[PDB]
């Protein structure tokens, strides 16, 4: 964090954790596609129901890494 | 998903007057006196007469609200009688010396001598309920705050009683609303246990933490502030543990290490109170909440994500086990009885776990030194624990009698246990006879070596040593654990594994409980009597339907008295009688567990501390050689400690002397029912109804005897009525005086 | 066959990222699918230059560091066009006519790459030096 | 401006100006609907080509109001 | 044998990846000392490459005599941690420490 903030570099750890979650938590979801769909009917390759879980899983893993380092 | 029909049950009083409306056996009229008992016995088991799985699940659902009501009525009486008639402000002035008292007694014949001098300007019955040490941690400093509560426990009792009305008389749900297990498991984990501990974590910091920073500075119950000021005056709350200057922002930028004064991992006992650090219990119920709410999102509902339990049992199957757990998810979504036994077993076994975790870790300020309560708080939940567990053996057999299905259960885990049920029982049979000789017979060897004048040839310390080498090592890793494995703790999880004697004044809060040669014996007694209590209940469940003796036991139901004098004689064969048999063994089990407590806590834990710290115990360390014999269990423990309740007439402790006497009565009064049978007495009423037919008024209700299961049932319900209440006063009087 | 049958070859949850990236995608025009690539590779390339550089602790580290990030991309769109001159000699028609087999949009790929390859680059310099 | 920042309350003036623009600059656009469409094909009742102009018009009107007060 | 290219070609990559990021970290370190820029080399007083896994392993093995190996008096060795030992006037063993220069050679 030589070019950024100390409470700004946590946001890279939290946002990677959402990508670290959904890359290997995403293909584990068995029943996908259950509603609701996206707000403006944007045909996007996941559901908001699923993607809210990944941001929830990423918020737990990111809490584990940030407090872990 | 929400699915509800409207007004299924009308609020008409016509079924109040005429009793027995619910059965098709009843609503006819008692031609015998068995109908009076047949009504009161089969009232609440709604599966007996409602043959409709939707309808029964609504009767169960509303009646739980009624049981939610009667707690809140009883929680009102714990809160109104403490605001009104207690020495609580007298207890808040001097917590150590002054014993608690609520229930002042009325001025009539001499029952007002029970209002004895307790300390302060107050006289009453010394309470052993621990509410004074409970409310002190919660922060309740004036009687007024409690006053609303009992009101809040009354109005919530009215709200639940209306909810039992509304969710059955007006809006009672569908069967498919009850079979939605994953949405129920998600909500009870997340909302009930998660938020309900999260909100208690909030109350512990906003209300219960800050005043116990001040009461433990030794100032007053008067010049300390009130709870509503702690939220508002944010610099009153920033003087004590000065970390509320930053607020909710360290919770959100994940620099949680800036809560290092009111969120702690001390892990000891608060030495100015002998109890749990509330900053530890706050960080506790915080971590319990976040664990439970995260576990509240484990199961699958109509948003795709989540574990489905039905998909988890299929593909849990093994080569030993065949089909695995297939059908077992369908068991706990069709049978309320199997759901009761499984929920009871881990409710009662939890109730013994809390009793073990309270004396080694006192949760409350000045509960540790209050030996009047800290012995009673153990012995209550141990009895409540052992009672629900025999209930778990009960309603397991009721599921097996009728709600067992062999169609759903072919070569799965329920079926194969019944297909090697002799090998389960006969191996469990052997280990009882193993643990009877090699645990109880060691006491008999300790009598026939001691009475013969050979105290070198028994099993003791100064003889053949039966050392508990495992449990002495488990203390060796649970006491070296802190800072050696658990490095962020201050001390260990408790002081019982080792450490300094912590004392409040001259009374010991907690001290390291040694295990010696006698502790190997009495623990193996407990291993013996629990394994028998398992055996009678497991024989009742595994043979609930059929055996080599009777292949139609569940055709004869759950509760039928006998199959008569046939097959050599077959009495007490049913699944009910095994619960009847297992109630005494549970009484015999926990009574040793209570005895092992009430002596080792007196002899090896509690006592008076002098100024340098040299502890002197109550009986003064006589468990280590008294408790290895049957005589020392009678001489050094039972003869020595029964003194306090028979020299108590004319005291404030005197109804203890009465209940000690009064429960010796009703215990023997059982044996009139237990050792006897029916057909003597129903023959004897022929003589007693003759006295009212000689004088021409023999009643239209034919005066009857009890049924055989009833004579068993009354006999055990009066048996446990005595032996617990015998100990209940005996424990109360002894620890009040010398403890 | 030609390929091998493991249990994880041609698995769905990795194919969902494979057939939805803006190089294997279905309907995007080769002006536009080079933008999403150039927006992607550009934003991180000013990562290493500004915290691992010759001067890191100056006015001055994000500014000069991020000149080299767009200074790298201009060597890349050069290397894209020399690939265009040498693989697409007249965009010789091939088996698929993708953006990648037969060319047909290569200097629309090249020009699309340079838009985000300067656009996303300074956006991080906005997000690093400010904000 | 009683409960916020001094350079934070400009953002209400700038973002109102985008809504002040497109409410009466929006119905003045004669040829609407010319490409490109939205990034994820979100069927939304304007085009990104049009909406970029409103944010551009809002950035000019907002510069006029902020420097005007 | 039926996937022997996937073995070798991934092994080929991790060979080249290791040569660049171990030996090329010396050629970087050669130049920044030759160009007189010791703030740019990989050292302890420079851009540090700390072996945190080999210092956590060296930590947990040196704090095991008494926690997880109680009946051991001292540790498994004095190479993980602890006091030095002398015989005569020469050292028998002392904790071999692992810094940026030890990370740099262990990857070679
Ligand atoms: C009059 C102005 C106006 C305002 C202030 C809102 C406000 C909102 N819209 Mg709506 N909407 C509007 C008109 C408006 N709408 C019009 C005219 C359309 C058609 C072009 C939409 C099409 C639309 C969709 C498809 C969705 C919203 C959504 C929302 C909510 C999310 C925040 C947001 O992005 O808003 C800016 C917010 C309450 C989201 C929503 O439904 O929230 C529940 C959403 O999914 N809007
Ligand atoms: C998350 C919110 C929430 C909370 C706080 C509760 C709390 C409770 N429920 Mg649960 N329950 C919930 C959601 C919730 N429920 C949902 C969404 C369903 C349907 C899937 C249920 C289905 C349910 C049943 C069938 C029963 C309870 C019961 C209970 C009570 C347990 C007794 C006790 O410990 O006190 C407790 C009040 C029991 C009860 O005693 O009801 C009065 C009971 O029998 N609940
Ligand atoms: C569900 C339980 C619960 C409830 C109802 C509250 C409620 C409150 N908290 Mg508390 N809090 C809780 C759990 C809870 N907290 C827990 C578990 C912690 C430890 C992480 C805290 C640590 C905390 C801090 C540091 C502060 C609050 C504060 C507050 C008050 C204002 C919060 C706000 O509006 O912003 C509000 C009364 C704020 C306050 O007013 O403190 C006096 C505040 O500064 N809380
Ligand atoms: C204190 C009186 C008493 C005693 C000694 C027993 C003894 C026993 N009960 Mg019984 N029980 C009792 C009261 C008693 N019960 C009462 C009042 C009830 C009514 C509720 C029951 C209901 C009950 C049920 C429902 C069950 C038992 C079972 C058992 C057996 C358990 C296994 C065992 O320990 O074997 C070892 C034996 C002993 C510990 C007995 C003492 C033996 C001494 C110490 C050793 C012998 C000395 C010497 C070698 C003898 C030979 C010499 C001599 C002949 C000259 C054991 C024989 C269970 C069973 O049978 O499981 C297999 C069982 O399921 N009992
Ligand atoms: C002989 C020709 C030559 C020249 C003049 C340079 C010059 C430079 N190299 Mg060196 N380098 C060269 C050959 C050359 N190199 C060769 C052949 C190799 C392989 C062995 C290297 C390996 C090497 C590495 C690993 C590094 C350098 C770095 C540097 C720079 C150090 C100062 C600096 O960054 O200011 C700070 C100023 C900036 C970072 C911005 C300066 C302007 C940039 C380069 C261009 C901005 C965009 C511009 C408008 C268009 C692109 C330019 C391009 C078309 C020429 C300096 C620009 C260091 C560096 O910082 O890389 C950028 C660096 O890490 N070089
Ligand atoms: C592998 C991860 C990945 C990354 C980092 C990007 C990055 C990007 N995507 Mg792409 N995209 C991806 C995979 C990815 N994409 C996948 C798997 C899908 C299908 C679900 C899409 C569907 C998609 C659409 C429809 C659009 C983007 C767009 C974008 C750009 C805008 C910023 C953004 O919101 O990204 C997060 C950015 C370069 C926008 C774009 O095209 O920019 C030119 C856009 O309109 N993405
Ligand atoms: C010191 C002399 C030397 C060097 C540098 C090499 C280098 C290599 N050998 Mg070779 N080898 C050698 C002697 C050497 N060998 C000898 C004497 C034998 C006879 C026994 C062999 C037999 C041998 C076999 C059998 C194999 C190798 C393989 C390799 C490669 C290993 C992977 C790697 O590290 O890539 C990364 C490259 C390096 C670490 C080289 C140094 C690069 C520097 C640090 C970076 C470049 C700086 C700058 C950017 C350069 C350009 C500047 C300019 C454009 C301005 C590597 C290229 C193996 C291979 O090919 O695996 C894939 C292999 O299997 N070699
Ligand atoms: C204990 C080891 C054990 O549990 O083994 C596990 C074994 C079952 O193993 P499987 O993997 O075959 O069973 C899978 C199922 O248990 C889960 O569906 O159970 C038995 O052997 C019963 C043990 C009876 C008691 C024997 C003593
Ligand atoms: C951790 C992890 C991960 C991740 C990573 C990665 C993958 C990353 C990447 C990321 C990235 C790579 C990102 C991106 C972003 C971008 C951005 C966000 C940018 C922006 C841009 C823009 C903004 C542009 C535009 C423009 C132009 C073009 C021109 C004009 C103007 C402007 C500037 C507007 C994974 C999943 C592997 C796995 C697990 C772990
Ligand atoms: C449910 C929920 C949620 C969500 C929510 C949200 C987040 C919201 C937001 C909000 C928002 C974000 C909103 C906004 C809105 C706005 C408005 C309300 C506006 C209005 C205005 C107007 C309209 C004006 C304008 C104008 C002008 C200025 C001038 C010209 C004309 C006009 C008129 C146009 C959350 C997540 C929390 C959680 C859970 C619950
Ligand atoms: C004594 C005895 C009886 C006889 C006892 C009976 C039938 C109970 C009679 C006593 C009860 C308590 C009488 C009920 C009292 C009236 C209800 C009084 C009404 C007055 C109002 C004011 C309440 C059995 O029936 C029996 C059956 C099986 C095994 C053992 C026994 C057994 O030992």
């Amino acid at each position: 964090t030589q070019s950024v903030g100390e409470a700004a570099e946590k946001s890279f750890v939290m946002l990677a954790s959402v990508l670290f979650a959904g890359a290997v938590g995403g293909p584990g979801i068995k029943m996908k596609g259950q509603g609701p769909a996206w707000p403006f009917n944007a045909q996007i390759p996941f559901t908001p129901s699923e993607f809210l879980a990944v941001t929830a899983l990423g918020h737990i893993i990111g809490t584990g890494v940030i407090l872990g380092i | 998903k929400i699915v509800i029909d409207k007004d299924p049950v009308s609020t008409s009083f016509d079924k109040w007057a005429v009793p027995g409306h619910f059965s098709r056996t009843l609503a006819k009229g008692p031609k015998t006196t068995t109908w009076i008992w047949n009504l009161h016995a089969d009232v609440h088991d709604f599966d007996s007469y409602t043959s409709d799985l939707e309808e029964v699940s609504r009767k169960i659902f509303s009646a739980h609200f009624g049981h939610l009501a009667v707690v809140f009525i009883w929680l009102s009486g714990a809160y109104f009688h403490g605001a009104r008639f207690s020495n609580y402000e007298a207890w808040l002035s001097n917590p150590t010396t002054i014993k608690p008292s609520a229930q002042v007694v009325w001025p009539i014949v001499g029952q007002e001598i029970l209002n004895g001098d307790v300390g302060g300007g107050f006289q009453g019955i010394q309470i052993t309920s621990g509410l004074f040490q409970m409310w002190r941690a919660s922060g309740i400093t004036t009687e007024l705050q409690l006053y609303v509560t009992a009101i809040g426990a009354l109005v919530m009792a009215a709200l639940m009683l209306f909810a039992g009305w509304f969710h059955y008389h007006k809006a009672a749900p569908k069967l498919e609303w009850f079979q939605n297990a994953e949405s129920m498991m998600n909500h009870h984990l997340g909302g009930l246990f998660g938020l309900g501990s999260l909100s208690w974590a909030g109350h512990q910091i906003h209300v219960s933490l800050p005043v116990n920073k001040l009461l433990d500075s030794g100032v007053s119950p008067q010049e300390i502030p009130l709870p509503h000021e702690f939220i508002l005056n944010k610099d009153l709350i920033a003087q004590l543990y000065p970390s509320f200057g930053q607020g909710l922002t360290p919770f959100f930028t994940l620099n949680w290490n800036e809560y290092s004064d009111f969120l702690t991992f001390k892990g000891g006992l608060n030495p100015v109170t002998g109890g749990l650090w509330l900053s530890d219990s706050a960080h506790h119920h915080l971590a319990i909440a976040v664990l439970f709410i995260v576990a509240g999102h484990m199961y699958r509902t109509n948003w795709g994500i989540g574990h489905s339990m039905k998909e988890m049992y299929d593909s849990h199957k093994g080569p030993f086990t065949g089909e695995g757990h297939k059908g077992v998810y369908e068991i706990f979504t069709n049978s309320w009885h199997a759901q009761l036994s499984l929920n009871l077993a881990l409710f009662g076994s939890l109730s013994i776990i809390v009793a073990h975790h309270m004396y080694s870790m006192p949760p409350y300020p000045y509960l540790a030194t209050d030996y009047a309560t800290s012995l009673c708080l153990f012995t209550h939940h141990v009895w409540i624990g052992g009672f629900l567990i025999v209930g778990a053996g009960a309603h397991a057999a009721i599921f097996m009698v009728r709600d067992y299905d062999p169609a759903q259960n072919y070569n799965n885990l329920v079926d194969r246990v019944l297909r090697h049920r002799d090998a389960i029982i006969s191996h469990l049979n052997w280990v009882c006879i193993f643990l009877g000789f090699h645990s109880f017979g060691l006491y008999i060897h300790n009598d026939t070596m001691r009475a013969l004048g050979r105290p070198q040839d028994m099993f003791s310390d100064a003889a053949i040593q039966l050392q508990p080498v495992f449990a002495q090592w488990v203390q060796g890793v649970n006491s070296a654990a802190a800072g050696n494995t658990a490095p962020n703790a201050l001390a260990n999880a408790s002081y019982a594994f080792g450490g300094d004697i912590v004392s409040v004044g001259g009374k010991v809060a907690m001290m390291p409980i040694s295990l010696g040669t006698a502790d190997f014996l009495v623990h193996h007694i407990h291993a013996f009597t629990i394994h028998v209590t398992v055996l009678i209940l497991l024989k009742g469940v595994l043979f609930a339907r059929n055996s080599r003796l009777i292949p139609d036991k569940a055709n004869l139901g759950f509760r039928f008295p006998c199959d008569g004098p046939g097959r050599g004689g077959t009495c007490q064969v049913s699944a009910w009688d095994h619960v009847f048999l297992g109630l005494f063994w549970m009484y015999n089990s926990l009574s040793v567990v209570l005895f092992h407590f009430s002596w080792k806590m007196q002899s090896d834990v509690w006592g008076n501390v002098t100024a340098d710290g040299a502890v002197s115990h109550i009986t003064g360390n006589n468990f280590a050689q008294g408790a290895i014999t049957i005589n020392g269990w009678l001489r050094d423990f039972l003869w020595a400690q029964a003194s306090q309740v028979i020299q108590s007439y004319g005291s404030a402790l005197s109804a203890y002397g009465l209940m000690f006497l009064g429960a010796h009565f009703i215990w023997a009064f059982s044996l009139m029912f237990l050792f006897s049978g029916r057909g003597y007495w129903q023959e004897l009423i022929e003589s007693i109804v003759w006295a009212h037919n000689k004088l021409k008024f023999a009643p239209s209700i034919q005066p009857r005897a009890l049924s055989i299961t009833q004579g068993r049932a009354v006999g055990v319900a009066h048996y446990l009525l005595g032996g617990i209440a015998t100990t209940w006063s005996f424990f109360h009087a002894r620890i009040i005086s010398v403890g | 066959i030609g390929h091998l049958s493991t249990p994880i070859s041609n698995s769905s949850a990795v194919n969902g990222l494979l057939a939805n990236l803006p190089a294997y995608r279905k309907g995007l025009t080769p002006r536009l699918r080079g933008l999403e690539i150039g927006m992607a590779h550009g934003y991180f390339l000013t990562g290493p230059f500004v915290e691992l550089g010759p001067l890191r602790n100056t006015d001055g580290g994000i500014l000069y560091g991020s000149l080299s990030a767009v200074g790298l991309v201009v060597i890349l769109t050069a290397c894209l066009a020399l690939y265009g001159k040498a693989n697409f000699s007249g965009s010789s028609k091939s088996k698929d006519a993708t953006l990648w087999e037969s060319g047909e949009g290569w200097s629309d790929f090249v020009s699309g790459w340079l838009i985000g390859g300067a656009g996303s680059v300074g956006f991080a310099y906005l997000l690093l030096q400010y904000i």
